[PDB]
């Protein structure tokens, strides 16, 4: 029931020179697929490039008008404007920067309208994952936030949706688009403490009528496998049973794994494929997004089981010419009393 | 036990008494002499108590008109000053002289503070000199004295290490980059700006004390690499949050100068401040003593003294054990090598002896 | 000066070695004794030069075969031992006759102590004696020893404190408004949750150290209040953040007993620590001796002593002079008039001489 | 070119035994009435009772369908959402809670509007003064925000104005329901430091499109005139020049003087008489609300010539029978050369 979704040329958007965020992270992942068997088994389509009317729908107007026309070029007249939107310095500007993320956000509505109308069960699109982008600033080279988009897209016909982020990085603008309303609920497992994001605490958690319809796991420097699992699968095992919900998003951050640059944790080949198997036990619809990630080798040497993960098919460990497909999970400062601290925490939070 | 029945009281105050009243009751006001010296002639009514205390080879020598030949009558006297008083102002003529008598004479203090001495300014069972004069090889008839800023190294630096010739530089495009000029490492996990990068050998491994937070708040968080398994773990945090603090090791301690503290509960302050962590012992504590000098310092370890340039030319010498300053005269970096001042505003040996200069900008270390 | 021509070594260390040798070397392999003493018949060969050096009466004594009568001998021997190696395990028994001589003897330290000890366990020129003995008048044959918690307050109460009469408690509808129950007050300027509220009479104000935020962090920030002006300004903040820590007062300064610090950076876990808040040099430090009972803790002050409730019937005393604890044996808390220790969970005066009690909830305080 | 807004029976909802906040605070302050001849030069009107439909503008649906059910009775029912809400404990729940702020916000919508057919110049509504409330929560005796609603309803007209609290408390809904935007201009002087709002630093200013858009004080305990007033106007006097504005709203907090319960502040007569008369030389047009006030007594007293000095004619100082109408001006931590850093990083901000 695989309904694989790839961008025809995603990977041909530059971000700069010695760059973190790599945009051939996607290309590099499905580019096994000269000798992939699973795309036989697998349907492979296209996405729609979403347009602006569409991606407005959360956005401010002006968000939009000012983003379809930054370029190499056309800097200086919107130099007033492009400190007013966070761009330029930590998100760059490339070219097709308006191309890119429209396609990306296409690709998961598109995911999300066929789920929608029951078509399919699962549907994966790894250009999604950008949770950073807020409503009027970008952050954290997300400009557009396609997650939000799409929940936005299932709030209609799907009244309760969770999202459920294993990435690194905290996920704010798609928890501070939905903070207050009470429909979404979103998790996120990241690091705090002086890290990127700076938000996601352990008590920032609700808005209003959206108060307590959020959860923050934060973590700490080196966990494993053996522990991150463990502390891992009850919090959706609880969480589920609590919402009584109708669909779910699954943002796969590949860069939570070993060896990542700016990638803390150290995780194992099997240890990673946890997320994207244990959500498939509970039957629900499900959306399924990739977000950042970095040193491509192992970042998509990583990748390239996620997806038979997703379908449950196993790809022998010998892969193909296109070394080996395997890697190691230093210290733990993720003591097991705080962890279990802070699943107790989370426990009590969700009863409420 | 229980204190209104019976109780064990110790006094620190007791030290103190006991060597006060003792030097003032000898220097001046000799009394109960019970022993004459002779020392070329001259005669010393030296107590008797008092000796044989600190030096064994009297107690030996008192144990049931004296000779005690070998020995200059000046050298003697500081002897007897510092065995009286504690305090002795030594000077380098007198040094040999005060040396060879006092590692004889069992005076464990002196020993060590001659020996010290000699391995500052440059035979008997002692490690520390026969290392010091073996360790000054180089100079008896491989490695970049200190490392500028040939490289490019396009990417923005915000920090800087050496290691003994690994070029360790925090940068890159988002500052946790680590990138290594050996002859990469673990990405840093912490947003740090302005943190301090200390390498002390001791322990082998790379410090990150100090910083800024992507919230403009000073960070009082120490972490630390692992040098042999690219493990950037976690130690105890400091007392004060700084930035832009100076850093010097010695014989493990790492000591954090001056930088910037919190101020007003929104600014930044300049601040004149000792930090020492202890690297073994993994402790943090904050000196007394106070730099004359603030601002944004810059420090160099020389033999077992340090160097700080703050602000103009006037730089401050700094003993850690003797917690005492020099107050030299003459924004510029200090670099101690084999020292040198490298003016910052670019629009040169130093000889401490004297004081005295020869002439012959990012992060010089 | 310059350390590479000269300079002045001063060390700590030779009051120690002259204190340790001293004591080595009298007490054990008696030598260089030089005087004879006379204790009923006792011969004692006490070394000249360590006496007169403490004591000025030997000093005088011995400015050019004794008798020194109106002396006990086990006293003297107590003395010697102290004059000689410093360390005495006083008992009550032997007090004032250890008193009156030492006082005839120059001796300050002990004079001190045992004024000190006959002050606590209840003529000469001392003034501390004389007035602690004045104050034990109220039981040679006006207000309430200790305020529970007869009237309501219906109002939420967070906090208490006395200042000899005027139950200063925090609370209302807003933990700011405080209430006055003398015989209202300037509103505080500060959100806390579990301050300390001190009281020290000696510069009369009202400290309000430590407590919890509206944002769940951890204060560590002292006000005060002027009593005379109703005036809440603010002084110099703690050492380390702390929330619901035991409280007491000691001849200015203010004692900082346990409570909950910042664990794992999110969460509070019962702390052991001890904290001292200078209330005439406005500093603050934090004593390396730790508690052996950590958690909730009630103190109460005693004479000279504090005594600390923790978790249990185990009482721990605590002399801030002595660094030392007593341990007794027996959630409480523990107030200390004229001791009585309240249970807590209420589903009784002390004596420490013996340690034998005697058989007769919100903020006891 | 007075126009004054007194609500008939605003002072007939209790607020609670011992509670900080007063409803009477505003009964007082004008009746002083019965010698007042400043009246027969006055145009006195009554406040329209505002609808749910206009104040749903801002507000959720969900929100003021809640606020029209609450009374001493029907609160298990809702125990459920009254945490969801934040109602009942700090800002408790009285009898017609839904009248009171209704009528408030009605008069507030009613000087706005009567500005914004250029009738007036000038109008006072010293029922307004909720700045604390949120889209979704209510905070701080805040249950409707009648300043957002007043802007909202300027916003047409005008396209920039300004909001200048002198509130003790900083004003956050009044400054979060317009973050984003660029076109209102929030200004709040607060203590900042474990007080009650908990934000509203120095560096909390502005999000995306409203980077910059706004400006916070953070003074400190014993505050003076002398140096108040002079820390006081300049700011204005910068940001007039510096936005080329249409309109003004004065919150006007009168706990921001000297003996008020709960308030630091120590200010003196005159000196409190420098926002409600300097901001009248700019001649734009202008609305004026009432915040917080304790010590009924002093925030009375101080309170009778705010309208004088609203209007320009001199009350003699000895007041009617309805003792004198004098206060005094402790230590002051506001050190010179913190207030001064204050004031020049907020000039630099404003020139961004
Ligand atoms: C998913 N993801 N992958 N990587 C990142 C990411 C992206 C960016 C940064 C980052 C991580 N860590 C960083 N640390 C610093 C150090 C610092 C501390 C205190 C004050 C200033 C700077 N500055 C960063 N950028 C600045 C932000 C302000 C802007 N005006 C210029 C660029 C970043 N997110
Ligand atoms: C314009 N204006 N005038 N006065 C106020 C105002 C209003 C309220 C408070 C306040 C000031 N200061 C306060 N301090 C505390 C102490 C505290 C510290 C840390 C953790 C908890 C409590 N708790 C307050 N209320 C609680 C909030 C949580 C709720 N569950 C119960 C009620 C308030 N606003
Ligand atoms: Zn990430
Ligand atoms: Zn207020």
């Amino acid at each position: 029931k695989v309904c694989y979704y790839y961008d025809g040329d995603i990977g041909n958007y530059y971000y700069g020179q010695g760059h973190p965020m790599k945009p051939h992270r996607i290309r590099m992942t499905h580019n096994l697929l000269l000798n992939y068997g699973l795309y036989r088994k697998m349907e492979i389509y296209r996405p729609h490039k979403a347009t602006a009317e569409e991606m407005t729908k959360y956005h401010s107007d002006e968000y939009i008008k000012f983003l379809r026309s930054i370029r190499p070029d056309n800097m200086s007249e919107y130099s007033k404007q492009m400190q007013r939107f966070n761009v330029g310095e930590d998100c760059p500007v490339f070219d097709g920067l308006f191309e890119f993320c429209q396609l990306s956000t296409g690709g998961s509505v598109a995911g999300a309208v066929k789920l929608n109308r029951q078509q399919t069960d699962m549907a994966v699109n790894w250009a999604g994952g950008l949770h950073h982008a807020k409503k009027s600033e970008a952050s954290g080279f997300c400009y557009v936030n396609d997650i939000v988009l799409a929940i936005l897209e299932l709030l209609k016909y799907h009244q309760r949706v969770l999202y459920i982020d294993i990435d690194i990085h905290h996920g704010d603008g798609v928890e501070e688009a939905f903070y207050t309303t009470d429909r979404v609920m979103t998790v996120s497992f990241h690091k705090y403490g002086e890290y990127f994001p700076g938000t996601g605490d352990l008590r920032d958690i609700g808005a209003g009528k959206g108060k307590y319809y959020a959860v923050n796991f934060p973590m700490r420097d080196g966990i494993d496998d053996e522990s991150y699992g463990q502390i891992f699968k009850p919090i959706i095992s609880k969480v589920m049973e609590m919402y009584q919900p109708s669909a779910v998003v699954l943002q796969c951050g590949a860069d939570s794994l070993s060896g990542d640059r700016l990638g803390c944790f150290n995780l194992t080949v099997k240890g990673h494929a946890k997320c994207v198997e244990v959500v498939k036990t509970f039957n629900l619809p499900l959306l399924m997004l990739g977000g950042g990630g970095y040193t491509i080798r192992n970042v998509a040497r990583c990748w390239t089981y996620e997806t038979a993960v997703a379908l449950d098919c196993e790809i022998p460990n010998e892969l193909p010419y296109n070394f080996k497909l395997h890697i190691s999970p230093m210290t733990n400062q993720n003591t097991p009393e705080y962890m279990e601290k802070i699943k107790q925490r989370l426990f009590e939070n969700l009863r409420m | 036990e229980n204190y209104f029945v019976n109780y064990t009281f110790k006094d620190r105050s007791h030290s103190g008494r006991v060597a006060q009243g003792i030097m003032k009751l000898c220097l001046e006001e000799e009394l109960f002499a019970d022993v004459t010296i002779s020392v070329e002639g001259r005669e010393f009514q030296l107590h008797r108590l008092v000796l044989s205390a600190q030096s064994c080879f009297f107690r030996s020598m008192f144990t049931s008109v004296i000779v005690l030949q070998d020995v200059s009558e000046s050298v003697f006297q500081l002897l007897v000053d510092y065995i009286y008083h504690g305090t002795v102002k030594l000077r380098a003529e007198e040094l040999q002289e005060i040396y060879e008598v006092s590692d004889m004479y069992q005076l464990t203090s002196l020993f060590e503070e001659c020996s010290r001495f000699l391995a500052r300014t440059v035979r008997h069972s002692d490690p520390e000199l026969y290392t010091a004069a073996k360790h000054c090889a180089k100079t008896h008839l491989e490695n970049v004295h200190i490392y500028l800023i040939q490289n490019s190294l396009c990417h923005q630096i915000t920090a800087a290490c050496k290691h003994g010739g690994d070029l360790y530089v925090v940068g890159g495009s988002i500052p946790r980059r680590m990138w290594k000029c050996n002859n990469w490492c673990a990405p840093l996990p912490r947003d740090r700006l302005q943190h301090t990068l200390v390498s002390v050998p001791g322990k082998d491994a790379i410090y990150s004390l100090g910083g800024k937070t992507l919230q403009d708040t000073l960070s009082n968080a120490v972490i630390y690499y692992r040098v042999g398994d690219n493990v950037w773990t976690e130690t105890t945090q400091l007392e004060v949050a700084v930035s832009g603090a100076a850093g010097a090791n010695l014989n493990g301690i790492i000591y954090l100068l001056g930088g910037e503290e919190n101020d007003l509960d929104f600014f930044t302050k300049p601040s004149r401040l000792i930090q020492c962590f202890d690297t073994e012992t993994d402790k943090c504590h904050v000196k007394p003593y106070v730099l004359p000098f603030a601002g944004r310092m810059h420090a160099a370890v020389h033999k077992d003294l340090v160097f700080i340039v703050a602000e103009g030319d006037s730089l401050v010498c700094y003993n850690p054990l003797l917690d005492s300053f020099t107050r030299l005269c003459l924004l510029w970096k200090i670099a101690s090598c084999n020292i040198y001042v490298f003016r910052d505003r670019y629009k040169y040996k130093l000889d401490p002896a004297t004081s005295a200069v020869t002439v012959t900008l990012q992060f010089v270390l």
